[PDB]
């Protein structure tokens, strides 16, 4: 999922892409805490938030991740570089 | 421990919001992929 | 041809008569035709939606 | 002098006394003698009188005591009532409170109303207003009304789907239970039809308008008529040195909306001379508070004598029932917006249609309440008596009649085909009824209620609704499902002030849901759930606070309804896969006739019916789905099918087995596409 997001080309294809993968990251979050509210071990629960930090983590890469989608069809599209600095706006440095 | 629950329902909200928002782009990009460059001059 | 001329002559007139309601009508009917701009576009390949 | 109240054993009080003398000087009392008299010899009356004749007030009091004088010198027998219905919510309640006011006892106690989500009786109650659908839901329990001594069924002129079917078991009614009286009224002058139809019972004509009104015609035939009323407005706003307001009649918020921007134009060009016109808005889906505009004074007008004037520009919602005050101008183009659903093509029509020698004089009576008054209208004296229709049709021979059909199968109508309509329903309508009805298992083939129809009789709602809420408690989403219910028996929920329509789609973008206006609903009404219901958020985000205050109530009415019959109140949990989709499926459990697939052409065709349609506009869909299944066949400038929603065509053949069967289909596209999904199923 990670190299098809850094590959794929379209927008149109990529929202087929990271659907999936959002659903495919929920259910293993499901289907781990699930478990956690059975097994009670502090090391999955730990590992548990440990994973419910990398789901969050792609909701925030996804604005970051459909902006470089567009600045691939067409990286003169000015307009979108904008919104590429306007992703950024958290850090200085990378704007 | 809800804790964790409750955090979960927020999440799927927010997948699903990421769902329509992807969504909007596709249809935005055909619309793009219709009109090609002789429309901006 | 003086009734042609006479009815002629006056729909010349009545088309002249209050030529710029109209032409600022649609010159304001055209303005802001273009400047709405983007229609919505509901596109059709429902084989993606699929 | 001291008269003791009989029925609370109290002096009369000393407001009673003022208030009796205006009621003696209503045109109604000097009658009361005459009434009496009439109610003893005869079992049916027609009474007829013109507005402001004091009919609704008087006469449903006057009924009482004849109760009472029947109970002197009997012993003290079984509580009974008399019943008035009012055809609108609004009226039943300014009925009663005025009512419960001139019998000098607490509302609620002797006097009462019971109207849907609210009931104000008590066991000393002894006239009851109620509207006419709550009469209506009283006998599919008790098919005799046996509470009841004297019906009472005003306003028969409005002639709503509740009272057309009331008459005909009334007059049932009036047979067996050989011992209860009937007094038709009607406010309408109307050609004594009601004195044939009830054996020719006695008429009695009351008159009583409150001021007289002078009506006025345009010589010649003006070719546009917006044209025509907003100059009209300007041409009256100069030259009349009356004061008053002007009520100006269109067809709809296309109109109202334009109107109230162009007559804004030229009063900004008249300048300081003229006198200050505020123009008001009024259609029946504004938010309350522009609603409340109506109510606001007119300015203190200009220094110079410019008399200034507030425009109200309304559809029909100024002809009945809403009372605007201070107007003495009435512009009536002469149209309004009729529904006429066409059995044929299930196509439910929204056309500007003229309107009928009723109506017209209704148009007019809204002057002449406070001051005498003029009716200008923008058609000519001959157009008016020779294509005006002279009453316009009742509802019944208008609409789709599945809920009136179950409505009459449960209260044990099998005759329909004779069924004793005062106007009766076409025949091809019946026949969409009962195969509406056959197919979704309300009804055997032999025509009984079946177990599963006489419960879809029980909610209020439409068939192919309830139809939808049974089946969804057994797809485990009976909560989210109980929900769209709700939201699609309100008016619609959607603002949308033209002056502000980019934003306010905005905020209908904002709920979206992806898979069309069925779950966007839900969604709206979750949204507006975690809101804590703040009036505030209903706002901004440009839904009407009147829409879902109404919708959350019909939620918790059905709630109660399910729990009666143990109907499991489920959901599906929102962790699982099948969330979204046991929503989707139970929709088109009930929705399975109204369904379109996308034909090769770009454009939808319905299915079997080949009528072609586009996705309405408003639909916050932003893609065809190549199946849609509709709530609604409009026709306004194109066919258009409303609130559209994607469906999966393995859905139609599994959950609907019957109406998809493929032997029968018209061979075309719909077959077509169908056939291959079943193969693959299989």
């Amino acid at each position: 999922y990670e190299e098809a997001i850094a590959k794929v080309s379209t927008v149109r294809d990529f929202a087929q892409v990271y659907d999936a993968y959002a659903a495919f990251e929920e259910r293993e979050v499901s289907i781990m805490m699930q478990e956690v509210e059975q097994s009670g071990d502090p090391e999955e629960e730990v590992d548990l938030e440990w994973m419910f930090q990398r789901y969050q983590h792609l909701m925030e890469r996804k604005n970051e991740l459909m902006n470089s989608v567009l600045l691939r069809q067409n990286p003169h599209n000015v307009g979108e570089w904008l919104n590429r600095v306007n992703i950024y706006e958290g850090n200085y440095n990378k704007q | 421990m809800k804790d964790f629950n409750q955090r979960f329902r927020d999440l799927h909200k927010l997948r699903q919001r990421a769902r329509k928002e992807n969504h909007e782009q596709v249809v935005e990009e055909d619309r793009r992929s219709k009109l090609p460059k002789n429309h901006e001059a | 041809a003086s009734v042609d001329e006479e009815a002629k002559l006056k729909r010349y007139l009545e088309k002249q008569a209050r030529k710029e309601q109209e032409l600022k009508e649609k010159r304001k009917a055209k303005l802001e035709k273009l400047t709405a701009g983007p229609a919505k576009h509901m596109f059709e390949d429902q084989d993606y939606l699929s | 002098k001291i008269q003791i109240n009989p029925y609370n054993n109290q002096p009369f009080s000393n407001r009673y006394w003022a208030i009796w003398e205006k009621r003696s000087q209503l045109p109604v009392w000097e009658y009361k003698e005459k009434f009496m008299e009439l109610l003893r010899n005869n079992q049916c009356i027609t009474l007829v009188g013109e507005t402001g004749s004091g009919k609704t007030t008087q006469i449903p009091q006057w009924a009482v005591e004849f109760m009472k004088q029947q109970q002197q010198g009997q012993p003290p027998g079984q509580a009974r009532l008399v019943a008035c219905t009012q055809p609108r919510r609004v009226a039943a309640m300014s009925v009663a409170t005025r009512v419960a006011e001139e019998m000098d006892v607490v509302l609620g106690q002797e006097v009462g109303y019971s109207i849907r989500f609210e009931d104000c009786i008590s066991e000393r109650t002894v006239l009851k207003y109620c509207t006419d659908g709550m009469l209506l839901r009283e006998a599919m329990n008790s098919p005799l009304l046996d509470k009841y001594k004297v019906l009472i069924l005003d306003e028969a002129h409005e002639r709503t789907l509740a009272t057309d079917i009331l008459m005909g078991l009334i007059k049932e009614i009036v047979r067996n239970r050989a011992d209860i009286k009937v007094v038709i009224m009607s406010a309408t002058l109307d050609a004594g039809k009601f004195q044939r139809y009830f054996e020719d019972c006695p008429l009695l004509s009351v008159p009583g308008r409150t001021f007289p009104v002078e009506i006025f015609f345009t010589p010649n035939a003006e070719k546009d008529y917006l044209e025509a009323a907003i100059r009209t407005v300007i041409q009256i706003h100069m030259v009349e040195e009356v004061e008053g307001d002007i009520l100006l009649f269109l067809t709809g918020q296309e109109e109202i909306e334009e109107a109230c921007k162009r007559i804004d134009r030229e009063i900004q060009a008249l300048g300081a001379d003229a006198g200050a016109l505020s123009c008001i808005p009024l259609y029946s889906t504004l938010p309350p508070a522009a609603q409340q505009r109506i109510f606001e004074p007119a300015p203190p007008n200009r220094p110079n004598g410019a008399i200034s004037r507030k425009c109200v520009i309304s559809t029909n919602i100024a002809e009945t029932s809403l009372t605007i005050d201070g107007v003495v101008f009435v512009i009536d183009p002469g149209f309004s917006k009729q529904k006429v659903y066409n059995p044929r093509i299930r196509v439910e029509s929204l056309l500007v249609c003229p309107i009928s020698k009723a109506s017209a004089m209704q148009r007019a009576g809204r002057a002449g309440r406070t001051k005498p008054g003029k009716c200008f209208r923008l058609y000519t004296e001959t157009a008016y008596g020779s294509e005006m229709q002279d009453q316009t049709y009742p509802e019944i021979l208008r609409s789709n009649l599945g809920s009136v059909v179950l409505q009459l199968k449960k209260l044990g109508t099998e005759d329909l085909v004779h069924f004793d309509f005062m106007d009766p329903p076409a025949p091809e309508t019946l026949m969409r009824a009962l195969e509406l009805l056959n197919y979704l298992q309300a009804i055997n083939d032999d025509g009984e209620l079946t177990e599963l129809g006489s419960l879809m009789a029980e909610f209020p709602l439409d068939p192919q609704l309830a139809k939808m809420l049974i089946t969804s408690t057994e797809l485990n989403c009976s909560n989210e499902i109980l929900s769209i219910t709700a939201m699609l028996s309100v008016p619609q929920c959607w603002v949308r002030p033209n002056e502000m329509r980019t934003e306010a789609d905005e905020a209908k973008a904002r709920f979206a849901h992806i898979d069309g206006d069925h779950l966007t609903l839900l969604n709206v009404y979750h949204s507006f759930k975690q809101n804590q219901e703040d009036p505030q958020w209903c706002y901004d985000n440009f839904i009407n606070y009147r829409t879902m205050k109404t919708a959350d109530t019909v939620r918790t009415q059905l709630s109660r309804v399910m729990d009666k019959y143990n109907l499991r109140r489920v959901s599906t949990d929102f962790k699982s896969r099948d969330y979204y989709l046991n929503i989707r499926k139970a929709l088109v459990a009930g929705f399975f006739m109204q369904v379109a697939h996308l034909e090769r052409s770009g454009h939808y065709v319905t299915v079997k019916d080949n009528q072609l349609v586009n996705l309405h506009p408003s639909t916050v869909l932003d893609h065809k789905p190549e199946w849609a299944l509709y709530n609604e066949f409009v026709l306004t400038t194109k066919n258009f099918i409303r609130t559209v929603t994607d469906v999966r065509p393995e859905w139609l053949l599994q959950i609907a087995p019957q109406y998809y069967d493929l032997d029968n289909f018209p061979d075309g596209d719909t077959k077509r596409k169908l056939t291959t999904v079943m193969q693959t199923l299989q």
